């Protein structure tokens, strides 16, 4: 049955092949027809064994892509089907992303028949990842999906935004100052901050007449499933998670979590303050 | 050591002391030892000790006018810590058997 599949490669090369690099039209648009109908569930001609032989193949095309950056100095940071992401050299950086983001690209191609088609170079030139779930980063930028399940009420959201930003900025004012150690500074300044701002969240929405239960507080999307129930903790921990991933310092930001759930007087170790991710994530 | 698991988790402590070279800690503890051989001819501390008599009296006394009472530890964080601390025995080589250690430590906290 395998000369199918061989078929299916001789139209694949032939379409290709008839790009007719004068001009071609139908070529181009029946390429493409070929990415979206390999696709579509709507297919017929015994469609999912073809689908999965698709899949299947292309996970190791793209393993094979995304493994060989290896022999050149780079760290990959995400890296799906359309989307990638990538670091080399912490200076100029587009002639630091050029030696290697050609030689990868051709090297890619000669060793899997064609794999040249690749786009770069849009904007995210210092970053904290953790895909639009939690990202923040300085071209200031913050698409923080969790920030969504904190309440407006105590201005909580704009306070995630005010410490996350606050950190940043400074962690970005030593490195350019430079062009590591700086992490303790802001986390002295936190030490200081984070109380203040706990303190002054914890006395407004506690005091707030129109909470009928402190759960009803919080605003819900269609991902939203934990029993979120008291704001600075939800606030703190939300916090905390960001801080205890964006180093791998994290002792003093273990330390504000001592501070700020005895602060709380919510004890460590409970499953209340535990972080859970509020968005039960469905693709 | 050469003792099997039953016996070895009946001491609820397990103490480890090693005559392992450090010229400065060596100069305190010959210091120290010379000391007291001067000190005590018949002729790490920095709190000074009760008087043996004093401790004597301490100890009788505790063991018998008190009792300590328990009403709350930290439930879940004694809980956590025992099962990752059997997690972590689990790849290595010394045995905290189930509740033994768990007692030890209400024991030493009492």
């Amino acid at each position: 049955c395998s000369n199918t599949f061989r078929i299916l490669k001789s139209m694949v090369v032939g379409w290709v092949k008839e790009i007719t690099q004068y001009h071609n039209i139908y070529a181009d648009n029946q390429v493409m027809h070929f990415y979206r109908w390999l696709r579509s569930p709507s297919s017929l001609l015994h469609d999912p064994a073809l689908h999965r032989t698709l899949h299947n193949m292309m996970k190791k095309l793209f393993l094979q892509l995304i493994a060989e950056f290896k022999r050149l100095g780079s760290s990959v940071i995400y890296a799906n089907f359309n989307r990638i992401i990538l670091c080399t050299k912490k200076r100029r950086v587009e002639d630091a992303i050029a030696y290697v983001e050609y030689i990868t690209s051709s090297i890619h191609s000669k060793e899997t028949f064609h794999s040249l088609t690749i786009s770069f170079s849009r904007c995210w030139e210092f970053l904290l990842w953790m895909d639009p779930s939690n990202y923040g980063g300085i071209k200031l930028e913050n698409n923080w999906n969790i920030l969504q399940f904190l309440p407006q009420a105590a201005s909580c959201q704009n306070y995630f935004l005010m410490i996350v930003s606050a950190y940043i900025v400074a962690v970005y004012h030593c490195m350019k100052d430079g062009l590591t150690f700086s992490q303790d500074y802001v986390a002295n300044e936190l030490t200081q901050s984070f109380f203040t701002i706990t303190q002054k969240i914890q006395k407004k929405v506690t005091g707030s007449r129109n909470s009928t239960e402190l759960s009803e507080m919080f605003p819900v999307l269609p991902g939203s499933h934990l029993l979120l129930n008291n704001p600075a903790l939800e606030f703190i921990k939300y916090v905390c998670k960001v801080l205890s991933l964006d180093t791998n310092i994290t002792n003093q930001v273990n330390k504000l979590n001592r501070d700020l759930l005895r602060l709380v007087d919510v004890g460590e170790f409970s499953e209340e303050a535990q972080f859970r991710d509020p968005c039960r994530s469905y693709v | 050591v050469d003792l099997t698991e039953p016996i070895i988790s009946r001491f609820d402590i397990l103490c480890v002391v090693r005559d392992t070279v450090d010229p400065v800690q060596d100069e305190m503890l010959a210091r120290f030892v010379v000391g007291s051989h001067v000190r005590h001819h018949p002729s790490t501390y920095g709190v000074e000790p009760l008087p043996q008599e004093v401790l004597k009296k301490y100890i009788i006394y505790a063991k018998e006018r008190v009792h300590p009472k328990l009403n709350q530890m930290d439930q879940d964080k004694v809980a956590k810590m025992y099962s990752d601390l059997r997690k972590e025995s689990m790849a290595t080589g010394s045995i905290p058997i189930t509740v033994r250690h768990i007692e030890s430590m209400i024991r030493m906290a009492e």
